[PDB]
RNA sequence: ACGAGACUCUGGCAUGCUAACUAGUCUUAGAGGGACAAGUGGCGUU
């Protein structure tokens, strides 16, 4: 009776290594039925990055001037649509959920060089943390603009941001820009 | 950052050596025994004094350190200081002499000593490190 | 390019006209153990670790 | 003889009487899933499953809610019936199940216990707020 | 001369012990006293099952306690913090009974009179008063007084005639008749000071305790010099056999038990927890308990872990 | 400790030549009671008791006539 | 010896305390407590 949500539980859920749970990590307190644990990720460094993987794609959406950090719309976002596909499935959106995007991630960003020049920049990488939430960042900038003067709205596509989530093989497409600015910047390895 | 001003290094230094025997190492102890034997007109001031008095018996407690001269290391440390050993290391039964100093103590109406073993001199004039 | 799990030993600092990039050195941990250095973008924090996907970025110091 | 000791977070508050009785749970004066705000329902649903019934079979709680902002009095609610439960716990039967029971609890999350301490800081000088300044013109 | 063996562990509590005090016409009301507010219960069960169970946890101090006396009858729980205040427990309706807030200075302590027909506490006008429950006063003496403030007054533990006992940290000792309380003799220029003192209970004998561990001990007529025991650092917690002749303390990490015949540790036997840290230091120990007259005996450090071990005395 | 250790008085002394600002500021000595110093002390002061004088024998032995 | 710190005001904290027939110890305001780089690791003529 230690299952995790009401219809997860990790009794079973093992990758045998201590190692790889860099992504989903569930196994102490900081485990969340619900997201809205409240709180702040700006006093300190390192504390938006001690932010749970979940709770920062959630909330990290929040961006313009009038939804700026308005918990209430994350939450019930993530309420939405969940509580319905997690009934009209039935099987495990497992597949889609890890393989498209938590290995869609890059592997380099790029910095600046010497005391001048803006044509170009050294390519260094970052532990894959930073990089893949500043990936996860550009991709909620495209999520808004699939939304965005677009069709498909906010609030239904609880498909993408569990593709967005969960882990291990690539499909994404901010990702692949962030791949193709990876190639560019590699030029120079 | 955390830097104590001279005030309360002034005060905690002076607090250890008057009452070493009173003060121990629980914050809450030093605490309480320093606000019973110091007048420390704040509390901030009196807890930042425990702080360092602390600290600086985990300084002692792993050497001595000289900003204090408590009686109690300093006596032991005396006492080491009339350290004597059983036999003098001037008591050398054979000492190697070469023969230029053999030499000046024949010189010296110092020659009948037997004790003075006469050794082989160094056959190398190399002496001086190298210039560069 | 291999995945290589490496742990960071020591933090240089920021390099850059106004400062953009960062400098760390990583020890391997089961590749004849040594140590590199390299530069990395972004929060990289006391004691991590570090994914050299491929041993032989260097970056220039000064 | 008075062992209560209430729940207050923010600005919200919760006084929780809490006594021997019949033994049946009331929350909110209201059905347990019919909130108006509808934003924080299933979170209120972690400790009527996590404990049990036969845990809560002798508590009447009747408590006073009052409190504006949906982060101040709901997770006061919260810690409201983990400190009450607690505390009944600790006074009526012993130490080391009420040890067991607030560990599960508490272990569950930190936030019962702790508020935040963030408040609004007054507005400073010669500018708009507590930090912006005046447009200084050269 | 004695043998003794740890027999068992204890895990889980919140407050650290810090004084000890138990009845032998009442042995169902045990107690220990703690410093985050706290008092623990217990229960003696003697049981590699279950040595321990928590049972009670009395709260409702407001400051840290200096020390905590009980009456002849295990039935008044009588506790005074470092503020001047006083509490009183009992038993028949489980709850505060008497609050004290009559004591503006900074007292460090109180105290119980086992007659109860006098009160002493300690102020700082350089003086010392007897009260009454009457709240009039009965006795003052302004003239030759403590150097320093005055830490308690103590009668007999055991049951017996009453004899104050005034001791202080100004290392100054005074012992006096109900009657007359006049000073007799005076002496001055201790080394070390003085923690707490303690009333033997065969009526011949008055230890010391403190950094210096001259346990200094005078006659019951006069001052004279017997004998000053050894000792290590700050003693705190002294106390006879209640049957026998014995003197027993921990100033510090050891046990130290003293014949008065041989006056020197026998054999130090003792076991400690090991450490993979070479800097982790070991917490510190203030208080022996025996169970109730030297089979079984029990300690409390700073490790959230108290220490019982089973002693056969021979 | 300004508020409460030092006065200063500001006065224009009138001469025929001109106006004269003397600003005389006094910090007091601390003394407690009879109200001639603050009661306070320098917020920065720490005091320490002073023992006196000890040159003992080694044992407390009793002398009588 | 000034200045800096300390210091005053200010918010942050009690299954504690001093008590109110406008709140029922939540509001108000206390002679007071609480943090100190304190505990443990890692860098530092350690």
């Amino acid at each position: 009776d230690i299952k995790l949500f009401g219809k997860w539980s990790t009794d079973d859920v093992q990758i045998n290594d201590i190692s790889l749970q860099d992504y989903i990590a569930v196994k102490e307190k900081y485990a969340k039925y619900l997201p809205h644990s409240a709180g702040r990720y700006a006093a300190k460094r390192f504390r938006k990055a001690q932010c749970p993987i979940v709770e920062r794609l959630t909330n990290s959406m929040m961006m313009h001037g009038r939804n700026n950090g308005k918990k209430l719309m994350t939450v019930r976002i993530v309420k939405h649509a969940f509580e319905i596909i997690h009934l009209l499935t039935g099987e495990n959106p497992l597949q889609v959920l890890v393989n498209a995007i938590i290995n869609s991630g890059p592997r380099e960003d790029s910095t600046r060089i010497g005391r001048a020049g803006t044509v170009r920049r050294q390519a260094v990488d970052v532990s894959p943390l930073r990089r893949v939430n500043q990936a996860i960042w550009l991709l909620c900038t495209g999520a808004r603009e699939a939304a965005f003067r677009n069709i498909k709205t906010i609030a239904e596509c609880l498909a993408d941001e569990l593709i967005n989530a969960a882990k291990g093989s690539s499909n994404s497409y901010a990702i692949k820009k962030k791949d193709e600015l990876e190639r560019v910047a590699k030029s120079n390895r | 950052g955390r830097v104590r001003t001279k005030t309360v290094k002034k005060a905690a230094r002076v607090i250890i050596e008057k009452y070493y025997t009173r003060l121990g190492n629980d914050f809450h102890t030093n605490k309480r025994v320093c606000e019973e034997i110091a007048i420390i007109p704040s509390k901030k001031l009196r807890n930042k004094i425990a702080g360092y008095v602390t600290h600086l018996m985990k300084r002692i407690q792993r050497g001595p350190v000289r900003g204090i001269s408590i009686k109690l290391q300093e006596e032991e440390r005396e006492r080491r200081d009339n350290y004597v050993p059983e036999v003098s290391a001037l008591d050398q039964e054979i000492i190697e002499v070469d023969p230029d100093t053999k030499e000046m103590l024949k010189l010296l109406d110092f020659g009948s000593l037997s004790n003075l073993q006469v050794t082989q001199p160094t056959v190398g004039m190399n002496f001086k490190t190298p210039r560069g | 390019q291999p995945i290589k799990l490496a742990r960071v030993t020591k933090v240089l600092g920021r390099t850059g006209s106004q400062g953009q990039c960062t400098q760390v050195r990583v020890e391997f941990m089961d590749d004849t153990s040594r140590s590199i250095i390299r530069n990395v973008k972004g929060p990289v924090r006391e004691g991590d670790v570090l994914t050299l996907l491929e041993s032989e970025r260097e970056a220039r110091r000064l | 003889q008075s062992v209560q000791v209430f729940g207050r977070k923010k600005t919200a508050t919760a006084v929780a009487h809490c006594k021997r009785g019949n033994g049946l749970i009331k929350v909110n004066g209201r059905p347990l899933e019919m909130i108006e705000p509808r934003t924080l329902q299933y979170k209120l649903l972690e400790p009527v499953l996590l404990l049990g019934k036969e845990r809560f079979a002798g508590v009447d709680i009747r408590v006073r809610v009052k409190g504006g902002g949906h982060v101040a009095q709901i997770y006061a609610i919260r810690q409201s019936i983990s400190k009450a439960l607690v505390a009944y716990y600790q006074k009526y039967v012993d130490e080391a199940s009420k040890k067991e029971i607030k560990d599960i609890l508490i272990q569950y999350d930190r936030t019962l216990l702790v508020a935040d301490p963030r408040r609004c800081e007054s507005k400073k000088f010669g500018g708009p707020g507590a930090r912006a300044r005046y447009q200084k013109s050269y | 001369t004695e043998q003794m063996t740890l027999r068992g562990t204890l895990k889980g509590h919140n407050g650290w012990v810090t004084q000890i005090a138990t009845t032998p016409q009442f042995p169902d009301m045990i107690l220990s006293a703690s410093r985050d507010k706290t008092i623990i219960m217990w229960k003696l069960t003697r049981d590699e099952t279950n040595y321990g169970i928590p049972q009670r946890a009395l709260r409702g101090h407001s400051h840290f306690v200096s020390d905590v006396v009980i009456s002849s009858d295990g039935q008044f729980a009588l506790s005074g913090s470092w503020d001047g205040t006083l509490r009183l427990w009992d038993l028949t309706t489980g709850t505060t009974t008497r609050r004290f807030v009559g004591h503006t200075k900074d007292v460090l302590s109180v105290a119980f009179s086992s007659d109860n027909r006098q009160i002493v506490s300690g102020s700082r006008d350089k003086t010392i008063k007897l009260w009454n429950t009457l709240g009039v006063c009965k006795y003052t003496v302004q003239d030759e007084s403590h150097s320093e403030w005055v830490s308690c007054v103590r009668f007999s533990p055991n049951s017996s005639n009453p004899i104050i006992v005034s001791c202080g940290w100004d290392k100054l000792v005074k012992v006096w008749n109900l009657a007359n309380c006049k000073l007799k003799t005076n002496h001055i220029g201790h080394t070390g000071y003085l923690n707490t003192v303690t009333v033997s209970p065969d009526g011949s004998l008055c230890a010391s305790g403190g950094k210096d561990g001259q346990a200094m001990l005078w006659d019951l007529n006069e001052g004279k010099h017997l004998y000053t025991l050894d000792g290590g650092d700050i003693i705190n917690a002294l106390c006879f056999s209640p049957n026998r002749y014995w003197l027993c303390a921990a100033t510090g990490p050891s046990i130290k038990i003293w014949d008065l015949e041989g006056k020197i540790i026998v054999d130090e036997l003792k076991q400690e927890v090991i450490s993979t840290s070479s800097k982790a230091e070991p917490p510190q120990c203030t208080s022996l308990a025996w169970s109730a007259d030297g089979q079984t005996l029990f300690a409390g450090y700073t490790d959230n872990l108290v220490r019982v071990w089973q002693v056969t005395i021979g | 400790p300004v508020n409460y250790y030092v006065d200063t008085a500001v006065r224009h002394v009138l001469l025929r030549q001109g106006v004269l600002g003397i600003k005389v500021k006094i910090m007091l000595p601390w003394d407690p009671t009879g109200k001639i110093g603050p009661k306070k002390p320098l917020p920065d002061h720490v005091s320490i008791v002073e023992p006196k004088d000890e040159i003992l024998p080694t044992t407390p032995i009793s002398e009588q006539k």
